[PDB]
RNA sequence: UGCGCAGAUACCGGGAGGAACGCCGAUGGCGAAGGCAGCCACCUGGUCCACCCGUGACGCUGAGGCGCGAAAGCGUGGGGAGCAAACCGGAUUAGAUACCCGGGUAGUCCACGCCCUAAACGAUGCGCGCUAGGUCUCUGGGUCUCCUGGGGGCCGAAGCUAACGCGUUAAGCGCGCCGCCUGGGGAGUACGGCCGCAAGGCUGAAACUCAAAGGAAUUGACGGGGGCCCGCACAAGCGGUGGAGCAUGUGGU
């Protein structure tokens, strides 16, 4: 599997109001993808989880979601 | 059977019929080593059985075995202190061997009088559904589905 | 007396027993089932033949009210979780869709002593 | 046992209230220790790197003192969802003053004030200097396969150790300073003292008694420890014994 980080641009880690890119860090349900997936380094997956925190609080990205499988 | 698969022995077959079913059969009526006595019974009642009915005894006893066959049983799993009594399948040869049991043990207990008397009728029932082997069988099939609730512990 | 014909089926499958309820599209009730409505009573309730049982009570139950369509929601972790869902999609009723929706906490309440 | 026909459980919607922050999450980070996990803002301590700029030995340790100090517990006033000593039941059992199940008070949370213990652990005081490397990682800087600082790990040179092990994060080589040990039991007891509302803490003996107490490692036994594997050990199956009468041997008389 390809990493987030790989397949994409040019991004600001700290904008919590970008919620296009980071959607792509949310799995199948609300939760924050660990760094083997996401491929951000150690400072950069603790920026991640802040900003989507705060746009967790804005309604922006949830909290969680439900899983359509098994 | 703890190293080997323990191969299954290999019968001759029928002096008569030339099949190996009927041997085992005979084996399972011979007492005491008298496999004379035991043929001399089962082909007394072929004669009882291809008479009294006016079809081949051949077919009746492979059509009496087979409908006695059960396609599933009951045996105990030690789980969590007591044991529990737990259905699953029956081998073909397991299948086989409780069979041709059950049809002596069942025509032993008629009340005919000579031998091949009994194995000729209860040949007879067991091949038209009824007789005493016929009820093991349909027992045993009862308990399985009833335990039913344990096919999660087939192992 | 109603003719939803088509709703929600709601899996509650614990260790101790698995239960379905079958609702109208805005959560209603309509009919349900669990391993106590069928015969069984004690551990044998959260066995996953109950389940089965469990689920087809309830989906012949609904069958009545005219249901065709269901979506099913799950929740909790137990036998005959899967055994009703399994049962749930041959009764009959096609199967719409299929979520869990588990309540998870996000570490809030303390649990018993049973629980760590 | 408990709860449910006064309609529970399961499901949808609305509301209240208390507590804790899922994923991130780490073998990670920070702190002197205790300890610190949602998010935002304010106040605020430590620490690290680069420049080589300023002071000019201003340093290290540290008996007393003073401040901090998990949990539990104490006082007053709140609060009180979930859990839950004590306690009330239900089971289990030879008994069950328990493990398991249904409840439940203190408490667990807040404020303010007490208490001062701990497997408070790295069972390893602090500071400096010297002694091969390799590898993983957190975080700075650089001319950025790499080099160079500061933390956190794992192997391991020299060396040390009784051994286990330690090994530039020393348990190695040295130096300064503080604290502490001197056989097991009696005993963290007794007395006095100081402190505390209390519970109790800090200090802390003796008579008497014993040929031991102990550390590490070794072979072996054992495990209601693990992996693997045999035997008519189990299982599958066939015939028996246990019952009868008798033969015979033994116990008893
Ligand atoms: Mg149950
Ligand atoms: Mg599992
Ligand atoms: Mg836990
Ligand atoms: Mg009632
Ligand atoms: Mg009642
Ligand atoms: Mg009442
Ligand atoms: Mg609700
Ligand atoms: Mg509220
Ligand atoms: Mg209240
Ligand atoms: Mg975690
Ligand atoms: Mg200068
Ligand atoms: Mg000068
Ligand atoms: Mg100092
Ligand atoms: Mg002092
Ligand atoms: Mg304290
Ligand atoms: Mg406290
Ligand atoms: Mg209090
Ligand atoms: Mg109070
Ligand atoms: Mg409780
Ligand atoms: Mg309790
Ligand atoms: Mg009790
Ligand atoms: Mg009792
Ligand atoms: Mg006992
Ligand atoms: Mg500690
Ligand atoms: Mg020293
Ligand atoms: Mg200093
Ligand atoms: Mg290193
Ligand atoms: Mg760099
Ligand atoms: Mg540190
Ligand atoms: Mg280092
Ligand atoms: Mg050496
Ligand atoms: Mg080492
Ligand atoms: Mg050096
Ligand atoms: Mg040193
Ligand atoms: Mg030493
Ligand atoms: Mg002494
Ligand atoms: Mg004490
Ligand atoms: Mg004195
Ligand atoms: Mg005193
Ligand atoms: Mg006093
Ligand atoms: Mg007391
Ligand atoms: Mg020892
Ligand atoms: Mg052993
Ligand atoms: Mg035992
Ligand atoms: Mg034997
Ligand atoms: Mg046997
Ligand atoms: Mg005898
Ligand atoms: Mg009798
Ligand atoms: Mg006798």
């Amino acid at each position: 599997k390809a990493k987030v980080k790989a397949t994409l641009g040019e991004f600001d880690l700290r904008d919590y109001r970008n919620v296009e890119v980071l959607k792509r860090f949310l799995s199948e349900t609300g939760k924050i993808l660990p760094r083997r997936r996401t491929g951000l380094s150690a400072k950069e997956q603790r920026i991640l989880a802040k900003t989507i925190k705060r746009a967790r609080i804005l309604g922006l990205l949830p909290f969680t979601e439900k899983l359509v499988r098994k | 059977a703890r190293r080997r698969r323990a191969e299954v022995r290999q019968l001759q077959p029928d002096l008569v019929y030339g099949d190996v079913l009927v041997t085992a059969f005979i084996n399972k009526i011979m007492r005491d080593g008298k496999k004379n006595l035991a043929a001399r019974i089962f082909y007394d009642a072929c004669k009882i059985i291809q008479e009294k009915t006016g079809q081949e005894p051949l077919k009746v006893f492979k059509q009496a075995v087979e409908n006695v066959k059960p396609r599933m049983e009951v045996r105990s799993r030690r789980v969590g202190g007591a044991n529990y009594q737990v259905p699953m399948e029956v081998s073909p040869r397991r299948q086989q061997s409780l069979a041709l049991r059950w049809l002596v043990q069942a025509a032993n207990q008629r009340p005919e009088r000579r031998a091949a008397v009994r194995i000729a009728h209860e040949l007879m029932d067991a091949a038209e559904g009824k007789g005493g082997a016929v009820k093991k069988k349909e027992d045993v099939e009862r308990m399985a589905e009833a335990n039913r609730a344990y096919a999660h512990y087939r192992w | 007396k109603r003719q939803v014909a088509s709703g929600r089926a709601y899996i509650h499958a614990s260790y101790n027993n698995t239960i379905v309820t079958i609702t109208d599209p805005d959560g209603n009730p309509i009919t349900w089932s669990s391993g106590g409505v069928i015969g069984y009573k004690g551990s044998r309730k959260g066995t996953p033949y109950a389940a089965q049982l469990a689920a087809l009570d309830a989906a012949k139950k609904a069958m009545a009210y005219g249901m065709q369509s269901v979506d099913v929601i799950v929740r909790g972790t137990g036998a005959g979780r899967e055994q009703a869902i399994r049962a749930l999609q041959a009764s009959g009723l096609q199967v719409k869709s299929i979520v869990d929706d588990t309540p998870v906490p996000h570490n809030g309440c303390r649990p018993k002593k049973k629980f760590r």
